[PDB]
């Protein structure tokens, strides 16, 4: 029941011949899995943890300059020279300055000069890389028991593809996942600030134009391309002075717009990404399947409520005899002839007489009837639901398109049953995503919108080429409008 | 600096909101529109240039938009 | 099973500082939030505040914002706190309570069955 | 704060109702309503959270209900051991917790 | 941010050198070249689009350069 | 000789006394007395309830 109330909630229907189904888990999302004569389970990825990160490169933010020295070089007698340039802690640069008799030199002309000042960094960031074998995925498992540590927590590691979770009264669920098919961590990097952290690309991280050392260093003083953080100024070509630039942490924050917020102050914790998983529901069984239904009177304790997905939830208390027993619950039309709505809290059972049980399902569009109990004493609160079948279909297509756009090829496996057309979609969408990523790498959403408009205009005034161009233009316009950045 | 090379649209976006989703989608629109409203002469000159080099209306508008986008970005 | 151990009673002059602690045993201390509720003799219950044992966030009541500081100790599974600027009315019996944190380790929304267990209580006397 | 009667007394084996009234920000706004018993010299214990529901290990005689801005606790079949202090607690939308003024339950001899 | 709106080209430059004169003279060109090198697919696509849209070689090159410059 | 301060631009800031107030759906957005207190920066978002 933990998935109830989440806006990003999806349902998967049916099982394969092997009683398995392919599902994808997301941080902040939850998927409800139901099947014929099978218990309904909620899957939600709640924790992503990384163990033993390796420091790769530290970029500096706070720097101070001391021991500034300049030496007075005359023209045509070569460049000047200082003792401190022997050590790379001193940033130095050669410029050209005026010299003359007023400067106590025998000839008039443009003379050399060098300024050297020690580079001392005060505050720096850390870039850590975790191997994919150290990933830790935590998934919570909760069935629709109807009870008001109720769920089951499991640990997913690359060390064990198959993880077994025992459910009290529901049998044991066989859980199969691929931790390394989601976020590509060996290509990834974890950036650390003073107290914040970001999950950002490794290559862009190496492309940061800031002083840095490789993570293996222990001295922490041999910074590289220190010129990017200092500046030499020649106001009148009389001499140069070196001054350190300001704090780049604000500039870094303005540079991490598209990065994802992750917390690793106390252990590397991640709350983003996706996980493709193969669900095996072979050994699951309905809790309380071997129980007759309740023939006593039923009482509703919480008023019926509607979720954002059109489903309904109700809490009922039992006061007859025969506990534990099944609740006879079903959906009728206004005609009392057809059954229209079907349960998603399949096989509701009351465990204790005085303990209320939450029954949660979905009604049909328009008006219907909610039936609890049996003659005599069936509860009669009918319904009212806003919406339409066409609206539901278009909204479902919008959700599917958004999921495909934000996942990639793995979205075809979100509810795949191993069909041949599913594999065809795998291959084609994977290759088209390959070209799309190779073509649209590093551009903002406005760039995608502009290119889409251009391609649409090219297509509309061009033929199979014209329709292909307008199709790719409209799909990339959708991608640009639906992407955050 | 690093602010001129933000990690934008590199294919790592997920379902969770990123660091600067909301107004990070738009600091473009705001700074380009402020630049337009602050330096209208360059916009006018770009308009004549687009009318000149551009032969069809579509390419005229395209060149004008690209020049107007470069003008603050190139700075 | 679940047991909460509090420190012994202390008597101090008004205006001083009193430090007490509550130990959590029989359950995961990190995945639970520690609350503190005091009750003066013959008075009502008051919610002093709470501390998160997962990350360290602390929230205090307005009446004790500048007088109550709460710390933690993950290794010993015991929470430390100190109350300063004592007054005569501060004489009360303090109880520590537990509450499950969310799956993300935060305490934005308490669970339905919060305050399921209470400590034995520690008396602070001001004279 | 939460306002509840100072003391409520009733005959043993009878049904009595105690009401806790707060504001729309804590009591009427959210369902985080709980009740506790303060024995003399003993720590408080929880017997009812989410008034529509009950905790484990608690007899079903205690029943809770909410009427808008007022939360009511109903006990059927009063007994001798019920004589103790009672408190009502609610969690407001500001993130703080409020408690009632304390009510002592008396069982007629 | 402020780095996106530098105090450049406002008609106040004089003989003495400015603040980020030497370093900032070519930094934009350097970052554009690095982006081009590290994102070749977009450059190829922009070249194709400039080839298709325009009518003469001059505006082919002009559109290519503009599209390449705006993208970072 | 005579400089006049036009305005002061803040470049490092610190935030304390963080507050949060929530409302059930279809009851508008919550309000706090620091919302008028313009020393406190405030924003309204939407949260699953
Ligand atoms: C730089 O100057 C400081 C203070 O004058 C001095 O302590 C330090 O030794 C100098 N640096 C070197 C390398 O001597
Ligand atoms: C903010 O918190 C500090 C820390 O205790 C406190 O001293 C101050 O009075 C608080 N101010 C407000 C307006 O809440």
């Amino acid at each position: 029941m933990r998935c109830i109330g989440i806006s990003n909630r999806d349902f998967v229907e049916g099982v394969s011949g092997g009683s398995w189904v392919d599902i994808v888990l997301e941080h902040g999302s939850c998927v409800t899995t139901m099947a014929k004569n099978k218990p309904t389970l909620d899957f939600e990825l709640i924790k992503t943890e990384a163990k033993q990160p390796a420091t790769l490169r530290k970029y500096c933010i706070e720097a101070k300059l001391t021991n500034t020295t300049t030496d007075s070089r005359c023209p045509t007698q070569g460049e000047p020279s200082l003792n401190e340039e022997q050590d790379k802690r001193f940033v130095c640069k050669h410029s050209m300055v005026d010299r003359g008799w007023g400067n106590g030199c025998g000839l008039f002309g443009k003379g050399g000069i060098v300024t050297c000042a020690m580079f001392t960094c005060k505050k720096n960031m850390k870039g850590k890389v975790v191997q994919p074998e150290n990933l830790e995925y935590t998934i919570v498992i909760t069935p629709h028991s109807g009870e008001e540590k109720h769920g089951k927590e499991i640990k997913i590691t690359p060390q064990s593809s198959i993880t077994e979770a025992e459910l009290t009264g529901y049998g044991t669920v066989t859980m199969e996942c691929s931790p390394r098919t989601g976020l590509d961590f060996n290509e990834m990097v974890l950036l650390q600030m003073e107290n914040k952290a970001w999950l950002v690309h490794r290559q862009w991280f190496l492309d940061l134009p800031l002083p840095w050392l490789p993570g293996a260093d222990t001295q922490g003083s041999n910074w590289i391309q220190k010129e990017t953080l200092v500046t030499f100024k020649n106001p009148h070509a009389k001499k140069q002075d070196v001054v350190v630039l300001g704090s780049q942490e604000g500039a870094m924050h303005t540079a991490l717009t598209g990065a994802t917020e992750i917390q690793m102050s106390s252990g590397n914790l991640l709350f983003t990404g996706h996980l493709k998983c193969r669900l095996r529901m072979d050994k699951l069984q309905l809790k309380g399947m071997s129980y007759s239904m309740c023939t006593g009177k039923f009482k509703v304790v919480k008023e019926i409520a509607e979720t954002q997905h059109g489903t309904i939830v109700i809490r009922v208390q039992y006061e007859g005899d025969g506990s534990p027993c099944k609740i006879p619950f079903e959906i009728m039309d206004l005609e009392k002839r057809h059954v229209l709505g079907r349960l998603i809290t399949v096989n509701p059972i009351v465990t204790e007489k005085d303990s209320p049980v939450n029954i949660e399902a979905e009604p049909p569009f328009g008006d219907s009837y909610i039936i609890i109990g049996v003659e005599p004493g069936q509860l009669k609160l009918n319904w009212f639901k806003k919406g339409s079948s066409i609206g539901q279909m278009i909204e479902t297509t919008m959700r599917g398109a958004k999921r495909m756009a934000i996942l990639g090829d793995t979205a075809w496996d979100f509810g795949s049953l191993g069909g041949v057309f599913t594999s065809i979609g795998k291959a084609l969408h994977q290759v088209f995503g390959a070209i799309y990523g190779a073509a649209f790498s590093g551009v903002s959403w406005t760039m995608k919108i502009l290119i889409g408009v251009i391609i649409t205009w090219i297509g509309m005034n061009s033929t199979s080429l014209s329709v292909s161009l307008v199709l790719v233009g409209v799909v990339t316009l959708y991608l640009g409008v639906m992407v955050q950045a | 600096s690093v602010a001129l090379v933000p990690h934008v649209g590199m294919g790592l976006e997920t379902r969770t909101e990123t660091w600067m989703s909301s107004e990070g989608a738009w600091k473009h629109a705001q700074r380009i529109e402020t630049w337009i409203l602050r330096h209208p002469g360059f916009t006018i000159m770009a308009a004549i240039l687009a009318y000149t080099i551009g032969t069809t209306h579509f390419q005229r508008a395209l060149i004008f938009i690209l020049l107007t986008a470069v003008a603050p970005s190139m700075t | 099973e679940v047991q909460l151990v509090e420190s012994g009673a202390e008597v101090k002059k008004p205006g001083a500082s009193v430090k007490v602690s509550c130990k959590a045993s029989g359950y995961t201390f990190t995945s639970y939030a520690m609350h503190w509720v005091r009750q003066a003799p013959g008075q009502r219950l008051e919610w002093m505040g709470w501390i998160n044992a997962g990350n360290g966030n602390t929230k205090y009541s307005q009446k004790f914002q500048d007088r109550v500081t709460i710390t933690r100790d993950t290794s010993a599974s015991t929470a430390y706190m100190e109350l300063s600027s004592l007054r005569s009315e501060d004489t009360a019996i303090y109880y520590c309570a537990r509450d499950k944190v969310d799956d993300y380790g935060d305490y934005w929304f308490p669970t339905l069955w919060y305050f399921d267990y209470w400590g034995q209580g520690t008396l602070v006397t001001v004279s | 704060a939460l306002t509840q009667p100072a003391s409520v007394s009733g005959s043993p084996g009878q049904s009595i109702t105690i009401s806790c009234t707060g504001t729309s920000s804590d009591v009427g706004g959210f369902n985080y309503v709980s009740w506790f018993q303060q024995h003399p010299g003993k720590a408080p214990k929880l017997m009812l959270y989410d008034v529509t529901s009950r905790p484990s290990g608690v007899s079903s005689r205690f029943s809770g209900s909410k009427s808008g801005n007022t939360a009511s606790l109903t006990i059927s079949g009063l007994q001798a051991e019920d004589e103790a202090d009672y408190y009502c607690s609610s969690h407001t939308s500001r993130g703080t917790w409020v408690f009632g003024g304390g009510t002592k339950l008396t069982v007629l001899a």
